[PDB]
């Protein structure tokens, strides 16, 4: 059972404010611990969907994505990472939904876009649908599901949103 | 509540079933099969003395039947058959085969 | 040796299981000359089933059993007969399934379970 | 007369279950068991011994194909004798054996036939044997080959001290205080101490701790198979895998469905799940679906197994028959291993596979390995049994060997000759004497201490000797577990008694009234259980039935059933009334909708009380009354009216550490109607009552006084100090 | 929540395929030519924490075990004062110790939390 023990700083001993503060930038985060449901679900048609709760969000940012946005429409997976995500688990580790969820997953590798609705919404719905060139063959194309379940699971386990390796809990 | 119908208990002598040798052939199917409108007669039945497993082929081979024996049916069945005075005449069962379809 | 005679497979046949002792009992090379043996009486509702042996037989084996029904619809189960590449002939389709238990009423019951105790006690492991 | 029972009706029925038993009647009846049924059947198992000769082709004459044929028939047991150098025969008795430095032991004898086949080798053709000469000597005596010596146990069937009475006791100058129970090897007396096991036929799931991708195991002893189930929790990767005996690769589940003989990929789910309704069982599958469904060809598999093997290069079709084979022979023993019963495999294994997942579903948890009721002691006749047997093997395997020889010189081979009736002797006196369990040649790796030598400091040293259990670990092994008290120990050990240092914990000691089961057949209880209603397994459809009881003899399936209540009631009724031997034991788990049986041996039960309702007095009583009790104070004092009369009336039952988990017993009688600090338990529903608590200790515990008001390990010092008194271990 | 669905011809699963020329979903057994429409676009589900409500298991014939305790509560449906009661036989570490009644007469199931 191995352990660490940090102290702060003398000006923010004795306010449990900062302290709350640096355990959340301590602690490891990662996708998977932050979804009450990632699940891989059948997106054939991004455009519309048959969910009432997410029709709300596409017209969204199908207002408000740009020219390349409107380009790439067609990259966006026949499969997608449909991510409804508990709010308790987002707000404890002071986690804006923007930011953070897409600024760094982009930045890595270019891999995996997003359409992403403001917190407001009562359920905290995300539209992960990776990002692939056209130029992909035939054999490629024609597997899907055998593509995207791997990169799905590379995906959740391999992404970390903020935090330090290693370090399980910090109390 | 106390009608009842009456069906004599009857039987079939030895010299008829020296010449036939009963073998129960169970199917695995789904649905309701007969060879009236699923076999198209005369079918073709041969073994291709269990070593061989049976196999019961149609006339134009669509319908392909393989059967193998399942042991250890410790229920020793009986064939009930009816003659035409409406009697049952019992049969003591031999072999029990179960036929599946080919791929 | 290959066609199947289905002139007279269309009436239903009854599927009973019967007891060891009793089956082992009725597979009497003897008695297999179309001899009656025993009759069946069934309930104006159907529940109870009775098989009641003829007095012709011997007076060592029980004269009653009752009877009870396993499934109501039976389906997919068919009887054949295979006689002398051999000729098979189909006898019918199932209808009902029953199972044989020894009745109460007739006292030859505690006889036949008490040669089941001479059973049990003789064989040792 | 009708009246309830007081703690003194408790002790006169204990007076007469000591009166009736004994101390040391485990011992006795193990034996016995071992000497009247299992020597006949050891010897029965291997009663043909068989050489096939082919022609050497030399010469005309030499084209004959010979056979022999040997075979054992019935087994005689003479009473204890001894033969001196003189050659003059006496009966031996055990102060000859004692002073004359002797060893207690009889002689064996066994029928033997002996036949000779001949047959014409054509070329080409098979060989047609044809009888001819048959030597069978049962019209005389001397029909009976002499086999070998076997040591006895005091005052058992075969000794003379059985029947003997005080008088005449006296005049061979026994002590009347003595029991027997034990051997005279070489002159001095020995014991063979009770040694626990883990039960075998018991599907047991474990679980891991996670550095490795290991998650969980199901295990099975019956030959071994392990179904392990490999990912992680939550991940999208879920994998089934079975581990073959003579496989070493390994294959996925659903190859070893269509390899069984169940093709259609919808009838998978229905052998493994039995709840339509639940989509996570489903959703677990659903990896095994998708990697099976690529083959649906045997013979890949079978291709995969025959690589393995130690032969390599063989053609495909030999591969295909061996892996075909290797199901119906090494795949689950203990179901079957004729051929054709693949139905009871696929739904064992499916049953397995559903407990196992079950269990990765945390619906349950696992299986606790130090419950007493999953655990076997073996007495003096199972371990009899064993070496008896790999002796006999290597005797027989001699004689073959010597006959092939002697038939290589063309000699007339003498059975008076060939038999060296020295080897069961022997190797039974080195094993009793030395306690090395194994033969002489590789008795380094055998199990010790399973022979010791008796103590006879004081007369409680000797009853605590003869009710000893060793349990096989290694006594440095630093397992806690083993060595603590558990729940399940109550009234079948004693928790005061135990040694101290290197074997505290591993040594137990029994209870006053602990007992352990004999053994019988099983065959019976199926044929009646399938005679009153149990449909077979063949015929069984999940969809059509999804409440089905399912029914277990010995832990194997042999099919379900619809209307189990009715079936506990009667079987209970059976058990109570002497159709069937009260040491069978029958459990129902309403939870899980099962049906246990055991008919094992090796399973220590004790006697309880029964309650029942009655409505004249309007509550629950004992079935016990004042009139049993006046009849047994009657029969006790004309020393009829004994023990087994009270069991065969259903007044007691026997109930081991498995059936307890579902009874509930009242401690005092007087609990069951509606200083210290007694407290009124809630409960109303009772159906047994402890004959008395102070049985829940041993024989040595069983002379402190108030042990009660004294901390446990102050009984714990004193039981072991009581073997040190110095006193009269003998009256003479 | 994803079902599966079996092929009419030879019971096997059926696989997801797309229509591009009509772009329209279809399932089709692998072994035979059978096809079918699909109806809607949820082939499969992925859920990681389970939010279940914990549930009192089988409840066929659980008045007749003894080894389980009683209670006097009052039944609200046909107002029986005569019932069963256990703790949740979910094993699971976390849950609460909040009871289950299953009444002796009607066989109604309650809990003792009343949370409106």
């Amino acid at each position: 059972t191995p352990s660490l023990t940090v102290y702060l700083e003398p000006g923010h001993a004795a306010d449990q404010e900062q302290a709350k503060l640096i355990r959340s930038a301590i602690e490891h985060t990662t996708l998977k611990s932050v979804t009450i449901a990632s699940e891989i679900y059948y997106d054939p048609d991004p455009r519309s969907t048959v969910i009432p709760e997410d029709e709300e969000i596409i017209q969204l940012h199908f207002s408000l994505l740009d020219e390349e946005a409107e380009q790439s429409f067609d990259q966006q997976s026949p499969w997608l990472l449909r991510l409804e995500l508990d709010r308790a688990a987002m707000n404890d580790k002071d986690l804006t939904m923007g930011q953070v969820g897409e600024r760094i997953k982009q930045t890595f590798k270019n891999d995996l876009f997003v359409i992403w609705s403001e917190d407001n919404d009562e359920k905290l719905i995300i539209r992960c649908r990776v990002v692939r060139p056209k130029s992909l063959d035939a054999e490629t194309e024609a597997e899907e599901d055998h593509m995207l379940k791997k990169i799905e699971n590379t995906m959740l386990e391999n992404i970390t949103l903020r935090g330090v390796e290693n370090i399980e809990r910090v109390v | 509540p106390n009608e009842y119908n009456e069906f004599p208990l009857r039987a079939i002598p030895k010299e008829d079933l020296e010449n036939m040798r009963t073998h129960l052939l169970k199917f695995q199917s789904k649905k309701k099969i007969n060879p009236v409108t699923d076999f198209h007669l005369p079918v073709r039945l041969h073994r291709k003395e269990e070593f061989y497993p049976w196999v019961m082929e149609d006339f134009d081979g669509y319908n392909t039947w393989v059967g193998s024996y399942e042991a250890g049916n410790s229920d020793s069945y009986v064939l009930l058959s009816v003659e035409d005075d409406g009697s049952f005449t019992m049969i003591p069962a031999d072999k029990v085969y179960k036929f599946t379809a080919r791929n | 040796s290959l066609d199947l005679d289905l002139e007279r497979s269309n009436r239903q046949v009854w599927l009973v299981r019967l007891p060891m002792f009793l089956a082992e009992k009725w597979r009497d090379r003897n008695n297999l000359h179309g001899q009656e043996l025993g009759k069946i009486r069934i309930n104006k509702d159907g529940s109870k089933i009775t098989l009641l042996l003829n007095e012709n037989d011997n007076d060592s084996i029980p004269h009653e059993y009752d009877l009870e029904l396993t499934k109501k619809v039976v389906e997919n189960e068919y009887v054949f007969t295979e006689q002398n590449p051999k000729k098979t002939a189909i006898v019918g389709t199932v209808c009902h399934e029953c199972q044989v238990m020894p009745s109460m009423n007739d006292p030859n019951y505690h006889k036949i379970v008490e040669q089941r105790r001479n059973i049990v006690k003789l064989n040792n492991k | 007369e009708s009246a309830p029972i007081t703690a003194e009706d408790s002790w006169a029925v204990i007076s007469a279950f000591f009166r009736e038993k004994g101390l040391v009647s485990q011992q006795l009846d193990s034996f016995n068991q071992f000497v009247d049924y299992t020597l006949q059947d050891i010897i029965c198992e291997d009663s043909t011994l068989i050489l096939e000769q082919l022609a050497q082709h030399t010469t005309e004459s030499d084209n004959i194909s010979r056979k022999y044929e040997i075979s054992f028939g019935k087994i005689y047991v003479t009473k204890p004798m001894v033969n001196e150098s003189d050659g003059v025969t006496h009966a031996l008795y055990p102060q000859e054996a004692r002073l004359r430095n002797l060893t207690y032991s009889s002689g064996l004898f066994v029928d033997v036939k002996k036949r000779t086949y001949e047959a014409i080798d054509v070329p080409g053709r098979e060989l047609k044997y044809e009888l001819i000469a048959e030597e069978s000597e049962d019209d005389s005596e001397s029909g009976k080959v002499f086999i070998g010596r076997l040591p006895i146990m005091l005052r058992s069937k075969n000794c003379y001290l059985s029947e003997a009475t005080e008088s005449d006791l006296y005049k061979l100058k026994e002590c009347p205080f003595d029991m027997g129970g034990y051997f005279i090897i070489n002159g001095s007396e020995k014991v063979l101490i009770a040694q626990e096991r883990s039960a075998g036929n018991i599907v047991q799931v474990f679980k891991k701790a996670a550095p490795s991708p290991i998650s969980h195991v199901a295990e099975i002893r019956s030959s071994t198979l392990q179904v392990k189930l490999y990912g992680r929790e939550g991940s999208s990767a879920r994998t089934i895998k079975a581990t073959l005996p003579y496989i070493k690769q390994d294959i996925p589940i659903v190859i070893i469905f269509r390899a069984l003989g169940i093709i259609p990929d919808g009838e998978i789910l229905e052998h493994i799940c039995y709840d339509v309704n639940d989509w996570q069982m489903l959703e677990m599958l659903k990896p095994c679906v998708e990697d099976g469904f690529v083959i649906q060809d045997r013979e890949t598999a079978l291709d995969f197994i025959g690589r393995r093997g130690t032969a390599l290069g063989i053609k495909k079709e030999k591969r295909i028959q061996y892996a075909k084979d290797i199901l119906q022979k090494e795949f689950l023993p203990h179901i079957t291993q004729l051929e054709g019963f693949e139905s009871r495999k696929a739904f064992f294994l499916g049953y397995m596979i559903n407990r196992l997942l079950l269990c990765a579903l945390d619906r349950k948890d696992q299986d606790d390995r130090d419950h007493f009721g999953k655990k076997r002691l073996d007495l003096a006749g199972p371990l009899l049994a064993q070496l008896f047997k790999t002796l006999f093997k290597k005797l027989t395997k001699d004689i073959f060997r010597y006959m092939q020889r002697t038939v290589e010189e063309a000699h007339d081979f003498n059975m008076k000759l060939a038999i060296n009736a020295k080897t069961i002797t022997s190797g039974l006196k080195y094993a009793l004497a030395t306690g090395n369990w194994g033969e002489q040649k590789k008795a380094m790796s055998s199990r010790a201490g399973v022979s010791q030598v008796l103590n006879r400091y004081t007369y409680s040293s000797t009853l605590s000797h003869l009710r000893r259990t060793n349990t096989p670990i290694g006594r440095d092994g630093k397992l806690a577990k083993p060595r603590q008290l558990h729940n399940t120990h109550w009234g079948l050990v004693c928790p005061a008694e135990t040694p101290e240092g290197q074997a505290c914990g591993l040594v137990k000691n029994l209870s006053l009234m602990s007992c352990i089961s004999v053994g019988t057949d099983p065959m019976p209880i199926i044929t009646f259980l399938s005679e009153w209603g149990m449909e077979p397994l063949e015929d069984y459809v999940p969809h059509q039935s999804p409440d089905a009881t399912r029914v277990f003899v010995n832990g194997v399936w042999h099919g379900v059933h619809r209307n189990p209540a009715r079936l506990m009631e009667t079987l209970r009724t059976l058990r109570r009334k002497g159709d069937i031997n009260p040491e069978v034991s029958m459990i129902r788990d309403i939870r899980e909708k099962e049906l246990k049986i055991f008919t094992d041996a090796g399973r220590v039960y004790r006697p309880l009380f029964i309650v029942e309702d009655d409505e004249s007095l309007g509550h629950k009583e004992l079935k016990v009354r004042k009139g049993h009790i006046a009849k047994l104070m009657a029969t006790e004092y004309q020393d009829e009216y004994t023990w087994s009369s009270l069991l065969n009336e259903g007044l007691v039952e026997y109930i081991d550490a498995e059936e307890e988990e579902s009874i509930l017993i009242a401690m005092q009688p007087e609990d069951l109607e509606p200083k210290r600090i007694r407290v009124s338990h809630h409960a109303t529903t009772f159906t047994h009552c402890e004959i008395h608590p102070s049985m829940i200790l041993g024989v040595a515990a069983s002379i402190i006084p108030f042990p009660d008001h004294n901390q446990s390990p102050r009984n714990t010092y004193q039981s072991a100090m009581g073997k040190q008194a110095m006193g009269v271990f003998l009256t003479n | 929540m994803t079902t599966f669905r079996f092929c009419r011809d030879c019971n096997n699963m059926l696989y997801p395929r797309e229509d591009k020329e009509n772009n329209r979903l279809l399932f089709e057994c692998r072994t035979c030519s059978y096809v079918e429409e699909a109806g809607s676009p949820l082939v499969y589900r992925h859920e990681l924490i389970t939010n279940i409500g914990e549930t009192a298991g089988v409840v066929q014939d659980i008045g007749s075990d003894p080894t389980l305790p009683r209670s006097d509560r009052e039944c609200p449906k046909c107002h029986s004062r005569e019932n069963v009661f256990f703790q949740s036989q979910q094993r699971r570490k976390d849950t609460s110790m909040v009871l289950f009644f299953v009444c002796l007469s009607c066989s109604h199931i309650f809990t003792s939390d009343q949370k409106n």
